[PDB]
């Protein structure tokens, strides 16, 4: 009497819909503490069988694994937030939840999703359009307000306590990848920005260097180790007779072509190296191997080599010394000769020697020193370091600043809460509803602490009214009502407009789903 | 959290800080028996029947077989510290388990752990300033550096090795290239001969090697040897690039035969030439080495030749030998003279069990000499070449600073007071933290009270009275327990060393501290 | 080491399994041990004339009702004591009680000729039986008014009906024989073929 | 890193993995952004360059390495040990010149590699017992004690069972239709895949084929025709057997495989007696493993016993090995590493002692 396979599984109606507000729950219960200057660590077991301790939404749900794809959507939409401005994945993740759980005490009571979804249109519109009558500028030109967001920013993570230092080790590393390239399109690739950890050392050893520092060492003991104008040069050839691309098997008939042969490589390797030796060398770097008659050679001009080295450190090395790659020694000009270094160092940081490629001119890629205790200890102050570079790349992109920590987003659920009386019509409730679930966002600041939440709410919430005194948030480590003109906390308004608009769309998206079926290819 | 994923280990607040309170309980335990001269030796068993004596907290770490969170985290840290220090990493955790188990008492009378990091961040900064103003110098001197060596190898293995290995520790940094730029241990190597008596380890200047004539009709002792270090193919090759022989006929086989050892020949000629030429007759020694092999034909070429050659040493061997012998590593023939060439006195071999070895000795300048342990068991072996080690770590940690302070817990018990008494500066619950912080370092001398044999307690208020008006430099006795100073026997350990100690500590306390929820999530169901 | 490796990828070696045979027969062991008190006052019938050692408490509901329970059953089976004496019928009236003899009461229907110390010890046995269930119908006859000279090799051979269905068979002394034949083992003989209850070592 | 360059494959998982979770066939986010699209497309037009069990090309399997697993497989090696495989019989200088590569352009922790022989005798469960390697293009006897391969006892048989499809076609055109396309070997390897098997031996297999013709098998195919009278077949296994089929007449298999075990100590053979496993490459029907066993029986004493194993699934073989050795738990008592590799360089691979 079956008509399909029997593996079919479809249901339907508003049980399913509240199972799945019920799992966007259980992502929102696990993340409810990790927010704010004052946060309660949070330890993590790798999928991949490893160990991991972070406290921000994406960094820790990439790596967690799920059933009931909904949580696997939210994990995307994670993934999408972190990786679009890089902060501010756990506020999205518990505001979509908390939000979701406030759209359900409306959808219960035989309302339909499509009322729903247009006051959520309006209500984001509403968002943004007063985000821009609120958001006010800063001049990028100072020390001052750069660290001061830097510790703003970083005063929720564990580094806060480092925070201008970190600051400093953040600002330097910024200033000195940055590039631009004809007359237009500066620059500021993270990659070029390489981090580099280095086992034991205290936590302010962290700085970044002017130049590049790379993990390999010289490959004879003749080639010396001190060198202070570096004349460098960017081998791409491999330094032995070529092979090409066609065949093979020439015919021997005779005996005095073997050894004959054996010469003329010698001397195909003797022009090759002798055309590099022409242009009075220092050091030279290539991506893959080295022949023992061209290092010998070499060495009778005391010329420096080095093995194979990775693409990306290549391409850092090139922004670093000025010269350009070359796979053609034989094809070699004198247009790009590495200079720009102010010392050759061979050094052993630890217990692998490492080079070291102090420059002196305004480089555009760098190698980050750091020291550390374990692997993990050098892995977080990592993922607080792309934290810092992305939130000062966002400030380098928008001279406009809007407070954290729990002010403005009051603000602006009192503004829209006027703004949706103006109006008449029922679509008021589920709109006025998403500013209530916004009311969300300080709860958890006062509740990482145990303060009486209902005073300070019902306070914040007046004084935002008055005066439009819109600039009041909580001390986090005091817990307490305080103005945020005098606390120094300010985040990039990338950030929560990133927020404002996942948020916001992931409940609109969540809301449709109504039917689901299992079981097929 | 058991929905989302059915089988996923949730923990909550209490059930992670319970967790790590007891794996860090068991663990400091375990470790309080490896310290001292008088500290409990272990014994390990590899996941082969193979047994390993140490005293190493590292290599406790890494053989005990333990799955755990704060474990591994622990691993990590002791094997970064012994990478940069290695010794008495048993510190390391021993405080940061006695921090642990302070916090706990506090943690449990409802104080929230932030602000005992805070109070414990104020006394590192405390005890930082104090540390940096007692930290005293001393110039650098044969017997102050046999002291600091007396120190480590007190700490890691017993007397007689100590007694031994200190000498030829503070000779070993004696070689050197430039006493005034760093010094590096790779041009000062360590081989094992498992032949002879525990105390029968040594120093010799210059190199051995582990492999000898590969074209064994050789001579057996050798003297005055000049020295050839190439790089060179000296067997046959076959080009990259494919070809074959043609002919017709069995005299066209003679020539090409013939005509196919040419090159390699003629690279051995020209070796003989340079030979004849930098010393004709007189007996005048010198040996060839090289890098890459050598084929039987030049092999007896150079052997009926009073020529001896070397072939596949190790990469470092080369490098170092260029500074050793003086001489100047080749890397091809295209051009000669005897200046890359190195010197040695005397060069003698010697069989044993399976094996032979290659001596080079009587350099002229000893700068690069090599350490050889003889010892019955395998174990034995590793266990003193970790000691060796730890030598080497602790005198270069001492001789690359110019500082260095009183140990044996002399300057704990010093900075214990200071903070103490500093601590009515010091505001909030954190002042609290101070304390148990100052307790921290109280864990340090009272489990050489426990390796000792004394009521801790007892002893522990006899020097913190012994007190005079100024701060007494006084640390614990290894035989009577009775406060002593520590400047009297000379025993001290360096400032870095206990400087990192407390930033890595302090650090992972808080990480520790501050965590809040435990999953094991990643199962796919 | 090896091993175990192998288990988590193949099956190939047996060697863990049969691990939980002997768990759960410990389980069942230990289970089974609440029997002996589940059921301490809900067997004796004689706990009210056990006073001041067995009342700790009376909630005069399920005990009072276990009396009305005991009750019903102690009339139901004393109002069938009826019997106790092996009885001689003729066989004029054989078909009578062939099959007329009531439907639920076994009916040991006895054949033997007198005579012999194998049909008389018999004879002895069941009418002391016949003493201690007096719900059980014996007849006792000569075979030869019930069956028309029906062999004298053939007995005694104990006849077993209900409802004119034979259910048991005991046929002549080829499984009675022997003068050690006793008491017990005819009430077990009895007992087996499912009219009796009791218990015998063998 | 579980990655295993086979006979023409690659395949990465990881080492706690039931399966590779990619393929080497030698558009799944190829229309969101097409990075990995380009790097994934050219890497694919690079070919295999082993062949016949050696190395033959070493620009292109690095090049294939690099985005192997740096844009599918998303893992960095610098913080993991190494495993891959390898062709079956190379001397020392194709494996430090690997090791530099690899050191060189990813520096990687430790190493270690075995012969694809001892993944196969991992996976069927044995540490001991010579297995056939009769691998496509060649055939090569590897005897396994302990698990490693003697450097001493490796022989290699130039049989193919591309040779046994020619010979075939050589003695098909004494039947008649001969076959010799693209389409025709095609046909003929699909006829052998179907049926060639082995009862005992030629003349008598024959005999019962055209005598009584009871083994004929009418080919109803759209590619085939019945044109076999149970000749065909069973010649296919026949020059496997015994070389003056083919034209090159030489000693037979079993030969190489008795001398290569009786060369060695008459003890360990007994452990090489116990299991004697096979492999494929050339061999899938059945009737092999007893005719073999009878055969060498006739140079297997009668005072000793032989035995015969062959599974019917070998196609992750080496993977399987692979994986149950990366769990072994003392391997890495054997791992090459950095502290090995920036003090010696390669010559310790070479083993300088002994």
């Amino acid at each position: 009497v079956l008509v399909l396979s029997q593996n079919t599984k479809r249901e339907s109606g508003r049980k399913v819909q509240s199972g799945n507000i019920n799992a966007a729950k259980t992502i929102a219960d696990i993340i409810r503490t990790c927010l704010g200057p004052k946060s309660m660590m949070k330890m993590l077991l790798d999928p991949m069988g490893g160990i991991v301790m972070t406290n921000d939404g994406n960094a820790i749900l990439r790596e967690i694994q799920v059933q009931h794809p909904a949580a696997k959507s939210m994990i995307e939409i994670s993934r999408t937030q972190d990786e679009e401005v890089g902060d501010g994945t756990t506020s999205v993740i518990i505001l979509a939840g908390e939000m979701l759980s406030v759209a359900e005490h409306f959808l219960e009571q035989q309302m339909h999703p499509t009322v729903v979804i247009s006051a959520y249109r309006k209500a984001l519109d509403d968002m943004i359009s007063t985000l821009k009558k609120i958001s006010i500028p800063v001049d990028i030109s100072d020390s001052d307000m750069m660290l001061n967001i830097i510790n703003s920013s970083i005063t929720t993570k564990a580094i806060s306590r480092w925070s201008s230092l970190a600051c400093n080790i953040a600002l330097d590393a910024v200033k000195m990848v940055q590039f631009e390239e004809n007359g237009r399109k500066e620059i500021d690739i993270k990659k070029y920005a390489r981090v580099e950890k280095i086992p034991g050392g205290i936590i302010e050893d962290s700085c970044v260097l002017r130049g590049v520092m790379i993990n390999k060492d010289v490959t004879h003991p003749r080639m010396r180790r001190y060198i202070k104008n570096p004349r460098i040069v960017l081998l791409d050839s491999s330094l032995e007779y070529k092979k090409g691309e066609s065949q093979t098997d020439i015919e021997i008939t005779r005996e005095e072509d073997f050894t004959r042969i054996l010469q003329m490589e010698e001397e195909y390797i003797q022009q090759l190296c002798e055309d590099i030796i022409q242009l009075k060398p220092d050091v030279v770097i290539t991506e893959k191997g080295i022949s023992d008659l061209a290092q010998h050679y070499l060495m009778r001009a005391n010329i420096t080599a080095i093995r194979r080295v990775r693409k990306t450190d290549n391409n850092r090395i090139a922004r670093a010394c000025g010269a350009r790659i070359v796979s053609r020694p034989e094809e070699l000009r004198e247009d790009d000769v590495g200079t720009g270094a102010g010392l050759l160092e061979i050094k052993k940081i630890g217990d692998e020697y490492f080079t070291f490629i102090t420059d002196c001119k305004d480089p555009k890629a760098c190698t980050i020193l750091l020291r550390g205790a374990s692997k993990e200890i050098l892995s977080e102050v990592e993922r607080n370091l792309q934290d810092a570079m992305q939130v000062c790349r966002n400030v380098l992109l928008d001279p406009q600043l809007v407070p954290g920590g729990g002010a403005s987003e009051m603000a602006v659920a009192h503004a829209l809460t006027e703004k949706s009386k103006a109006m008449t019509g029922v679509e008021q409730w589920p709109y006025r509803a998403v500013a209530q679930a916004l009311e969300v966002i300080p709860r958890t600041l006062i509740q990482n602490c145990g303060a009486s939440t209902i005073r300070l709410l019902t306070s914040l919430r007046a004084k935002h009214t008055q005066e439009n005194c819109e600039t009041w948030g909580v001390n986090g480590e005091t817990g307490t009502l305080v103005d945020m003109k005098e606390l120094g906390i300010w985040e990039p308004l990338a950030v929560k407009l990133q927020t404002y608009k996942t948020a916001v769309e992931t409940a609109v998206l969540l809301l449709r789903i109504d039917d689901i079926v299992s079981g097929h290819k | 959290v058991k929905t989302l994923n059915p089988k996923a280990e949730v923990a909550r607040a209490q059930a992670a800080l319970a967790v790590n309170i007891s794996a860090a309980r068991g663990l400091q335990d375990v470790l309080r028996t490896n310290l001292g001269p008088k500290g409990t030796m272990k014994m390990l068993v590899s996941g082969a029947g193979d047994i390993k004596l140490t005293k190493d907290g590292n290599v406790l770490l890494h053989e005990m077989q333990i799955q755990h969170p704060t474990a591994s985290l622990i691993a990590k840290v002791a094997t970064a510290q012994d990478d940069i220090t290695g010794d008495g990493t048993t510190s390391n955790v021993l405080i940061i388990g006695e921090l642990l188990k302070q916090a706990d008492l506090y943690i449990s009378e409802g104080l929230h752990p932030r602000i005992i990091t805070e109070g414990f961040e104020a006394a590192k900064e405390k005890a930082l300033q104090f540390l940096e103003e007692v930290k005293v110098s001393r110039e650098m001197d044969r017997e102050t550096l046999i002291d600091v060596a007396r120190t480590s190898l007190r700490t890691k293995v017993h007397a007689e090795l100590a007694d031994v290995l200190t000498e030829a520790v503070v000779d070993s940094i004696l070689a050197i290239k430039k006493q005034d730029e760093p010094i590096d241990l790779f041009m000062i190597e360590i081989m094992e001969m498992k032949h002879k008596s525990e105390t029968d380890t040594s120093l010799i200047r210059g190199l051995v090697l582990d492999h000898g004539a590969r074209h064994p009709d050789m001579k057996k002792r050798v003297e005055d040897a000049y020295i050839l270090t190439c790089n060179v193919s000296l067997e046959y090759e076959k080009t990259e690039v494919n070809s074959g022989f043609f002919y017709k006929s069995a005299e066209e086989r003679e020539k090409l035969v013939k005509a196919e050892r040419k090159f390699i020949e003629d690279r051995v000629k020209k070796i003989i030439e340079l030979k004849r030429k930098v010393c004709g007759d007189s007996d005048k020694g010198f040996v060839v080495i090289n890098q890459k092999g050598i084929d039987p034909f030049s092999l007896d070429a150079l052997s009926k030749e009073g020529i001896v050659a070397l072939r596949r040493a190790k990469r470092r061997n080369m490098e170092r030998l260029t500074l050793a012998c003086g001489g100047v590593a080749l890397n091809s023939f295209d051009d000669l003279s005897p200046d890359c060439l190195g010197h040695a006195g005397l060069v003698y071999e010697y069989t044993l069990g399976e094996e032979k070895f290659t001596f080079i000795e009587k350099c002229n300048n000893p700068r690069s000499v090599t350490l050889l342990i003889k010892g019955p068991n395998k174990h034995t072996l590793t266990q003193i070449k970790d000691a060796v080690r730890d030598g080497l770590r602790a005198v270069k940690n001492a001789i690359d600073d110019g500082c260095v302070v009183p140990g044996a817990g002399a300057v704990e018990v010093a900075m214990a007071e200071a903070l103490i008494k500093h601590k009515p500066s010091v505001k909030g619950r954190a002042q609290l933290g101070v304390q148990a912080f100052a307790d921290a370092l109280l864990i340090i001398p009272k489990v050489l009270a426990q390796n000792s044999g004394f009521d801790l307690q007892e002893t522990l208020v006899k020097i913190q009275a012994e007190h005079s008006e100024s701060g007494q430099l006084v640390g614990v006795d290894l035989n009577t327990g009775e406060p002593m100073v520590a400047a009297e026997v000379g025993v001290w350990d360096n400032y870095c060393v206990k400087k990192q100690l407390l930033h890595s500590c302090t650090v992972i306390a808080t990480n520790i501290l501050l965590v809040d929820e435990i999953m094991r999530a990643g199962m796919s169901s | 080491e090896w091993n175990d490796i192998l288990r988590k990828k193949g099956i190939l070696p047996p060697k863990e399994s049969l691990k939980e045979l002997e768990e759960e027969a410990e389980e069942e062991q230990r289970i089974l041990q609440q029997s002996v008190v589940k059921t301490y006052e809900d067997m004796t019938l004689e706990e009210l004339e056990d006073h001041e050692d067995e009342f700790n408490e009376e909630d005069e509901r399920a005990i009072e009702m276990y009396r009305r329970r005991r009750l019903a059953e102690w009339k139901a089976t004393k109002l069938k004591n009826k019997f106790g004496e092996v009885l001689e019928i003729s066989g004029k009236d054989y078909v009578q009680e062939v099959t007329k003899a009531g439907e639920g009461l076994w009916v040991i229907l006895h054949l033997y000729k007198q005579g012999i110390p194998l049909c008389a010890l018999i004879n002895q046995h069941l009418s002391g039986l016949a003493r201690k269930f007096p719900d059980v119908k014996f007849i006792k006859a000569i075979s030869t008014t019930c069956i028309p000279n029906y062999p004298d090799r053939n007995l005694p051979t104990i006849f077993v009906y209900l409802e004119g269905d034979i259910k048991a068979q005991f046929i002549g002394p080829l499984v009675f024989g022997g003068m050690n034949l006793t008491r017990d083992e005819l009430e077990w003989k009895l007992s087996e073929s499912g009219a009796i209850m009791t218990d015998l070592e063998e | 890193l579980v990655v295993d360059n086979g006979s023409g494959m690659c395949k990465a998982g990881f080492a706690g993995d039931d399966a590779p979770r990619a393929v080497f066939p030698s558009g799944q986010k190829d229309s969101y952004v097409g990075d990995e699209a380009q790097s994934k497309r050219g890497i694919l037009t690079l070919k295999y360059p082993i062949e016949h069990g050696i190395v033959t090309n070493w620009d292109d399997m690095e090049k294939i390495w690099h985005h192997t697993f740096y844009n599918e497989l998303r893992v960095a090696p610098e913080e993991h040990p190494v495993l891959l495989t390898e062709a079956p019989l190379n001397p020392k200088a194709n494996r430090e010149k690997m090791t530099q590569i690899m050191f060189e352009t990813f520096n990687t922790p430790a190493m270690y590699v075995a012969i694809q022989a001892v993944l196969s005798l991992y996976a069927s469960g044995r540490t001991t017992g010579i297995v056939m390697d009769s691998g496509d293009g060649v055939t090569h006897t590897v005897p396994i004690y302990e698990g490693y391969a003697l450097p001493h006892a490796i022989l290699r048989l130039d049989l193919a069972g591309r040779d046994l499809t020619d010979y075939l076609m050589k003695i098909l055109t004494e039947r008649g239709y001969s076959f010799t396309t693209t389409a025709e070997r095609e046909i003929v390897r699909d006829i052998k895949e179907k049926l060639c098997y082995v009862a005992l031996d030629f003349e008598q297999e024959m005999a019962t084929a055209a005598s009584s013709s009871s083994l004929e098998k009418s080919y109803e195919l759209p590619d085939g025709q019945v044109i076999t009278i149970g000749n065909e077949r069973f010649r296919c296994p026949e020059a496997l057997f015994q070389p003056s089929f083919l034209g090159m007449e030489s000693c037979g298999i079993h030969e190489t495989t008795f001398n290569s075990i009786m060369k060695c100590d008459v003890d360990i053979r007994k452990d090489l007696y116990a299991n004697t496993v096979l492999s494929g490459g050339t061999t899938m029907y059945p009737g092999i493993a007893d005719r073999m066993q009878k055969e060498i029986t006739a140079l297997a004493p009668s005072t000793m016993k032989i035995k015969i194993i062959a599974p019917p699934e070998r196609k992750y073989s080496v993977w399987i090995g692979g994986s149950i050795l990366a769990s072994l738990s003392t391997f890495q008592q054997m791992w090459i590493s950095k502290q090995e590799y920036d003090e010696s360089g390669p010559s310790i691979v070479h083993r300088k002692c002994f």
